[PDB]
């Protein structure tokens, strides 16, 4: 909940509370009553939608890739990295470190593509979703051992149903994953400097199960992220400029902020 | 992963060009190594642990790699005339990085 | 020497100088592979998180 | 082994949550935590300084 | 796996002094070498091995 | 004064005595003990001779040569034909038996080598072919050393075991056996090697010449080597004493 | 829940924990204080994913056949054995003895089969999965009275429902399933020798319940066997040499390990 | 007739089963079972080797 | 099931050859017993407890069943030239094994 | 059961082991410790690294040949150029700390021989020409042998310091140093020497670079003898452990 205000008379006395020195850093707790006559208003406002949990808990589509059941592109591999999407990237950048859980809901979506094949009668689809955690053995046939299944956590998902949620704990081998890293994987200095070094979450492998029919058909899977149980450490100013890659923090020189007409104008 | 992808290396004529493509490996990479060298058309090509020629007319016998699967597929091109973008591809089935070098004289 | 007995045993022997390096390998349970196969490493090789200490048992 | 706790409601109720994973990965979200402290990041001076009192004496 | 930012370490041996023997002994000796895990080790996150195979079913 | 080196073990009417030798290893931490009858299967009356198989066998020498790369004995395979643990198993149909396994290789102090002496439950090996499995009297040997080899065995339409030192015949690595109880004779301090193996099968009782529940590998991982002037024929001998045999099922002798 | 290190000051005794001898068969118990000097750090690190349990409690597919709804494959028959697959087969390997219960899940795929025949508008697939325990009837035709289900467990599941998962007990006549065998099902040691002939868990049996439609339709059936209530006894080395076949231990030789530059090298 | 146990948990919460089946072949898979004993494979020696102590006396 | 999948037989021309085929029965078989010959078709059939010669002209009257649903289906083929992979394939419901047999003279 | 032989000395992060050791000998009775306020002069904070200095450095092994006179090595320049013990040697003005010196050389039981292995508190050395004095580099050696000559060094305008062994280059008898803590390396019975030497200066705390406070001499009394056929180098390592580094008086780096 948050503070209200206090009653406050007129006053003279030698005592300054507007006066202050910004150089120190403390940024001036001033309530209204201080630089002026306010009345006791009782503020049954709450902070509660403000919450770091409440802030990034919403689901977010961070990567949609698209994979055919029959042509060059049978599967779809994707390595695990908020950062390819802009919105929930953004949104986690607000903290230089934090620790969430990951809540992955898959939203896959089919489309018979356009052919010449008649009696296209394709029956129900089926997908696989498949983690390969980091040194794991990756697939790289539609249809190779890796597919089978032996310990990886892979869920099956049929067409129709209620779209595929499995809730991931927290899997970093620090004690919070880090948005920002001033540093290179290498000792020397020389090679891959960022957060693609330190950020490893595996990959994500999703195939048809079944052909499905005659005709091709085009499997557009979109993965959602959404942090639960959150804490987040150091606030850091907002990205200003537009992303342009998804490994580095590289951007392109912006104004601090759009224009208006002059210095006393008012839009 | 292969570092500064983005390279304009100018070399006068008659001196071998040295094209770095040196590139890090993530954790969650565990896939056949295929480096790949494109000019603008393959150069060079490495699967299965062997370099192929490629019988490329305008490089054949020039180019070679100055090392491997250890981190580098560097190329020292001989005897220059060649100007062009040469693109090395290492490839890993979770990601593969492409390295563009602009080459002058 | 990976197709015989010869790969467990390490050559030691008296030669007219000190300081001489015997053996060496990175210390990855997983990856490295003077290590991949072992009991230790196998089961590592299971697993992506490792964290703790090595007891090399030198006979 | 129910746990009962009061629902977000308007100012001037209960909500019953059972934990059925058993991972506690699983649990739905920490929403309910209204817990703040301005200090660490503003008001971050070493000495206390008096809003009333002068800044820089 | 392999990762620049979790680099392990170095092992390595090195002769302290010489491996001396008497006349009529071998100056040609073998060591064996023994991995085993302490009382604070712990793994994480099961993944299937990369070392095993398979085309089709046996 | 006391001295770890020095032991003495008796079993039946034969006991042996070992000058130098390591700390016994009491198999997976279970002396072997009779059937008790909290799982018992069997309702037949079990003999217990307790004396007259419970004796130390001691089976053929094998040379140590610096070329030989190691022998396998199956140990219900290897007592089969000597006395009465030979005969009673001959007789009885179920034979549940514990197992007190000690090889001697004794050299001078100028000898060099390493043994790895493990016993392997459920040592199933492989043929040289694919398709078929090796016949009895390859897999087995009635008190024969059937010697390791380190060469791969050719592979054509025979049933010729996998002797592949580097495999042990199981396809898997050698150096990862030390999971079982396993002693090693390092001539420089130890000149002999003794494992009590308990009772190691799924099922209460099993029939000896169906099934070999344990086979003791002797594996040199360092080979012998000795200067000129040396004795050239230093061999390993193995003393497998049963423990707590237990039979049930008395037919007419056979097989 | 780990052990955890104790700290250690500078040491000068007789007592030596680091000298011992390892001819004895026992791995010495030395912690890291023994040979240098150490911090107190309590480890909050628990071994909870290495348990037997957890380790093999994985979903893994053992085993996938493929019946038509019209031709000669009318039904599928596979003989019960988790020998087919390579990852679940070694990961049961590592113990001797193994005592788990069961929790089969059938992920089946349907597809139509390229044709000529037309106005294929096939009707939602049926399909039966039935389990013959040894030394029962079993069906010779798709639509023999085996079918018919007397008293043998099978499961009948429409296509588009959740993936059928029926839980079996421990199976076993002896105390334990023997992964491995060192013996001979004949007495007189002529004969089949290994795993094969103690191991014998029945056969399964699926087939389309109706042919579904004009068109033929190929129908891929996948088996998971994720082992539970598990307990390993007498731990065995991993199989290093790839699997040959799913009745025998046998193996083609193999290099102990993969091999590097020099015995200095670090790669 | 529930049964309520901790859930697994960060280091530095509690979830409710209820087994519907009867058979008890159907429970859920006993995963919380943290118990360990090294010394029947490490340390299998007859007679204990104090590490502090010479070991071949 | 099958014993010896896997056989070389070499016997000279003019004696009788014998082909073992010993197999033993899962607890899971309990199907028609099915015993088919091949030549590299068909040499000889059992279905339905009988006996087929299948016409085959190199062997025809030289091929006969040594012992049956007892677990032996060896044949003793007489007056040898037949030089060629002999296949036996017991078949069960459950699974079917095959053994090849090379002959030689 | 006990040994006397077998000793375990576990220093920073470096630990040796010794399976054939005589005792160690405690310098003069007193264990090195920290300057106790009781006597300081210096009124700036120590710092005490602790782990940093206080661990077991292995100098450069020297070759015990049949003709070899001896050896010496001053152990504050040993060590001037060796790790962290190096550098805040040369960033500090004034250095106090305790050593624990121990030098290691094994033979087989057909070698004979004997070493002194004694620590001398200042050694001040004497020149070849009686007038001058001896340079650095000369008298001292960074992981260098300093080795001992037995012929007595030519006396001309140089400044070559006396290397005569049977002076020890201080001019006084070689058999009558065993006043300092010294422990003999006779090769039939112990492997190793191990002297725990404490700060024996007459102020609390020197300059390390400025002066040299102990030596280590190694002069071998007994000539190593061998029969044909044994290994013909067998080497002399020094592995000298500094203790209760304490360190004032931060300035910049150099001498």
């Amino acid at each position: 909940r948050v503070a209200d205000t206090v009653g406050t008379g007129p006053t003279n006395s030698e005592a300054i509370p507007a006066l202050t020195a910004a150089e120190t850093g403390h940024t001036s707790q001033v309530v209204p009553g201080d630089t002026m006559q306010t009345r006791h208003v009782k503020n049954y406002h709450s902070r509660s939608e403000s919450t770091v949990e409440n802030f990034l808990c919403r689901s977010a589509c961070v990567y949609f890739t698209e994979y055919k059941n029959s042509g060059s592109k049978r599967y779809a591999e994707w390595v695990v990295t908020t950062r390819q999407a802009a919105q929930l990237r953004r949104k986690l950048e607000f903290f230089t470190y934090i620790r969430f859980d990951l809540e992955l809901t898959f939203v896959i979506t089919s489309t018979q593509q356009p052919s010449t094949t008649q009696n296209q009668d394709a029956q129900i689809l089926t997908h696989q979703i498949m983690y390969v955690p980091p040194g794991g053995p990756v697939p790289d046939k539609v249809d190779s051992y890796v597919w089978q299944t032996s310990t990886n956590p892979s869920v099956f998902w049929t067409e129709g149903n209620a779209p595929p949620r499995m809730s991931i704990p927290f899997l970093s081998i620090g004690n919070a994953y880090s948005n920002f890293y001033d540093g290179w994987s290498d000792f020397s200095r020389d090679g891959v400097y960022g957060i693609n070094t330190l950020n490893s979450m595996g990959t994500l492998y999703a195939r048809h199960v079944n052909t499905g029919g005659t005709g091709p058909i085009k499997s557009t899977i979109r993965i959602y992220f959404k942090p639960k149980h959150v804490k987040a450490w150091i606030p850091r100013p907002p990205r200003l400029c537009q992303y342009e890659k998804a490994k580095n923090v590289n951007f392109q020189p912006s104004g601090v902020t759009t224009t208006r007409q002059s210095i006393t104008a008012m839009t | 992963s292969i570092t500064t992808p983005e390279e304009m290396i100018e070399k006068a004529k008659g001196e071998t060009a040295y094209l770095p493509c040196k590139f890090t490996l993530s954790p969650e990479d565990q896939g056949p190594l295929d480096i790949e060298w494109l000019i603008s058309q393959v150069i060079i090509l490495y699967s299965g642990d062997k370099i192929y020629d490629d019988y490329y007319p305008d490089l054949k016998g020039r180019v070679h790699f100055t090392s491997l699967k250890s981190g580098d597929a560097s190329i020292n091109v001989t005897n220059l005339q060649d100007i062009g973008t040469y693109q090395c591809k290492v490839k890993k089935a979770p990601g593969v990085a492409n390295k563009k070098i602009h080459l002058v004289v | 020497k990976v197709n015989s007995m010869e790969a467990y045993q390490i050559p030691v022997r008296s030669n007219e100088g000190s300081g001489t390096q015997v053996f060496g390998f990175p210390l990855q349970p997983g990856y490295s592979s003077v290590f991949s196969r072992t009991l230790l490493g196998e089961i590592l090789n299971y697993y992506t998180h490792w964290s703790g200490s090595i007891k090399l048992t030198f006979m | 082994g129910a746990q009962v706790s009061t629902q977000k409601t308007g100012a001037h109720i209960h909500y019953t949550n059972i934990n059925y994973y058993k991972d506690a990965a699983s649990n739905s979200a920490t929403r309910q935590d209204f817990a703040q402290d301005p200090g660490k990041f503003t008001e971050p001076v070493k000495d206390i300084m008096i809003k009333s009192l002068p800044a820089l004496n | 796996a392999s990762d620049e930012c979790t680099a392990g370490g170095f092992i390595t041996c090195w002769y302290q002094t010489n491996i001396v023997v008497p006349a009529d002994a071998q100056s040609s000796c073998y060591i064996m070498c023994f991995v085993s895990a302490c009382n604070d080790f712990s793994v994480r996150l099961l993944k299937d091995t990369p070392f095993i195979s398979q085309e089709n079913f046996f | 004064g006391y001295s770890d080196r020095v032991r003495s073990i008796t079993l039946g009417n034969s006991t042996i005595t070992t000058q130098e030798c390591a700390n016994v290893v009491v198999g997976y931490g279970v002396w072997p003990d009779y059937l008790k009858d909290n799982e018992a299967t069997a309702e037949d009356q079990p003999t217990q001779p307790d004396v007259a198989t419970c004796r130390f066998y001691t089976l053929d020498s094998v040379q140590w040569q610096k070329t030989s790369p190691g022998w396998w004995w199956k140990l219900p395979d290897a007592l089969s034909n000597l006395g009465l643990f030979g005969q009673n198993m001959q007789y009885h149909y179920l034979g549940r038996t514990g197992y007190t396994i000690h090889v001697q290789c004794n050299a001078s102090k100028f000898h060099q080598g390493c043994l790895l002496v493990v016993c392997v439950p459920e040592a199933e090996m492989g043929c040289a072919t694919l398709d078929n499995t090796p016949s009895s009297a390859e897999l087995l040997g009635g008190d024969a050393a059937k010697e390791f080899a380190g060469e791969p065995i050719a592979s054509g339409s025979n049933k010729l075991v996998q002797r592949v030192v580097y495999n042990a015949g199981m396809g898997i690595g050698v150096g990862n056996l030390t999971i079982f109880p396993h002693q090693w004779i390092n001539l420089r301090t130890n000149n002999s090697a003794t494992i009590v193996m308990p009772y190691t099968n799924s099922v209460p009782m099993d029939n000896m010449f169906r099934h070999n529940n344990v086979t003791l590998m002797v594996i040199p991982f360092v080979p012998l080597d000795y200067c000129p002037g040396s004795t050239t024929y230093v061999p390993i001998t193995v003393t497998i004493a049963p423990m707590n045999a237990e039979y049930n099922g008395l037919r007419l002798a056979g097989h």
